[PDB]
């Protein structure tokens, strides 16, 4: 019961630097690649 | 309709158009069914996918459904093939409407928007504004043929009555743009300002003419800022033919009297009757059944919206079976020509006649071609020349 502890005290100092939306929601890159994945010719 | 109107546009305006909070997203918000998924697909994209691709995210069956959507969506021009990346005009400023870069407001837009409504019915407390009477007039409701001390109602302002509340607004709005080009401003800054309402110096000119119909609010005679209001966003019926309506503006009497007939008035409540020749007195003028249905579907009481169909079905042809009372003898003009003992000239006249596009009836027996007078000058050269 060692790592329940800190991994609660780590998600509570993550909650207060907070929402950005511009581009740190997704990368042309990756959605590019997410194309390929959901056509017929992916997985 | 908003897209009919962005259609026939060019591309020069279109691109100074897309502002960030206004028009990007009104446009967006009018796509039919499937052309707002696909926006929102490629809304991440840079690099361009391929052009065989969005033909088969649809199944085989609702296929007609994606060539008129994409027609709708190159139409506007907001991607291209490119070889279908967006525009990177509007997909940067769509990005940004994803969080990127009081009574009194209400009682006053109905009481200023009824007076305009009652310049088109006889009243004495019409809307006293001359430059909204040439409004009108070019726009092609109010007709004069004459100086007049009142102006009159075409048949398309009796139509123009009976339309929704958005729905005449914006059938208001398109003849206030389309005659802007030459007598106000750009075309570019007029229309996404309606569009920002909607969620420089010539600009404050136009805000005095919403001042008169009611979508802004001043309150201290021309200061800086403005008020939106709710016009600014975009009864009973029985078996017996009797209908009950709960209002008592003396504007939506009036609309009730242009194809029902008043027997009595209390307070708060008005009851009229659809009868034959009530009908057919407001058809003559053209106030067309399809108008009529239409008019008593967005204005129906609460109890009328229940789990029966609104409307019922009794009264709602029988206003379209009097329409058709009317459709008997379609009278149509034509010349005719006869008298020809020939039994290949009638043949042969058929090769002269079909393509122009002006025979109305064809006969297989003693074969009567039948001409319009707009036709008939050419036709009788070709009978004598041979």
């Amino acid at each position: 019961s060692q790592d329940i502890i800190n991994s609660f005290q780590s998600i509570r100092q993550e909650m207060e630097a907070y929402t950005p939306k511009l581009t740190q929601v997704l990368s042309s890159s990756a959605a590019s690649s997410t194309i390929t994945a959901l056509s017929p010719g992916g997985a | 309709n908003l897209q009919e109107f962005l259609g026939g546009l060019s591309p020069g305006v279109l691109d100074r158009l897309y502002g960030h909070p206004a028009t990007c997203l009104a446009v967006f918000r009018e796509l039919p069914s499937l052309a707002k998924n696909w926006v929102m697909r490629m809304l991440f994209l840079e690099q361009p996918l391929p052009q065989a691709a969005v033909a088969l995210w649809v199944k085989k069956e609702f296929s007609k459904a994606q060539e008129e959507s994409t027609g709708l969506l190159s139409g506007l021009r907001i991607w291209h093939t490119q070889l279908l990346i967006l525009n990177p005009i509007f997909r940067q400023n769509l990005r940004i409407a994803l969080l990127g870069g009081v009574p009194s407001l209400d009682k006053y837009a109905e009481e200023r928007w009824e007076v305009v409504l009652h310049f088109m019915v006889g009243s004495p407390s019409a809307a006293v504004s001359q430059d909204l009477a040439q409004l009108l007039s070019q726009a092609g409701l109010m007709k004069s043929t004459e100086p007049g001390e009142p102006p009159c109602i075409t048949s398309a302002g009796f139509q123009f009555l009976l339309l929704d509340t958005p729905a005449q607004l914006w059938y208001f709005m398109l003849q206030y743009l389309q005659t802007a080009q030459s007598r106000g401003m750009d075309l570019v800054e007029i229309l996404s300002f309606l569009f920002q309402l909607s969620f420089s110096d010539s600009l404050l000119n136009f805000l005095q003419h919403l001042r008169e119909f009611g979508l802004v609010f001043q309150r201290k005679r021309k200061s800086r800022r403005y008020y939106p209001t709710r016009l600014a966003i975009n009864i009973v019926v029985e078996t017996n033919y009797r209908l009950y309506a709960y209002t008592e503006s003396e504007l939506q009497i009036a609309l009730i009297a242009l194809f029902s007939e008043m027997l009595y008035r209390f307070p708060n409540m008005v009851v009229a009757q659809v009868t034959r020749e009530s009908v057919q007195q407001a058809i003559a003028s053209g106030i067309t059944a399809q108008q009529i249905i239409h008019f008593l579907r967005t204005r129906a009481h609460p109890v009328m919206l229940k789990q029966t169909p609104v409307l019922p079905p009794t009264i709602t042809d029988q206003i379209r079976l009097w329409e058709l009372e009317r459709d008997r003898l379609r009278f149509t003009e034509g010349v005719l020509y006869n008298q020809f003992l020939s039994q290949v000239d009638f043949e042969l006249l058929l090769a002269h006649a079909r393509e122009l596009g002006v025979l109305v009836f064809e006969n297989s027996a003693k074969r009567l071609m039948v001409v319009t007078p707009a036709g008939h000058s050419d036709v009788k050269r070709f009978w004598k020349r041979q």
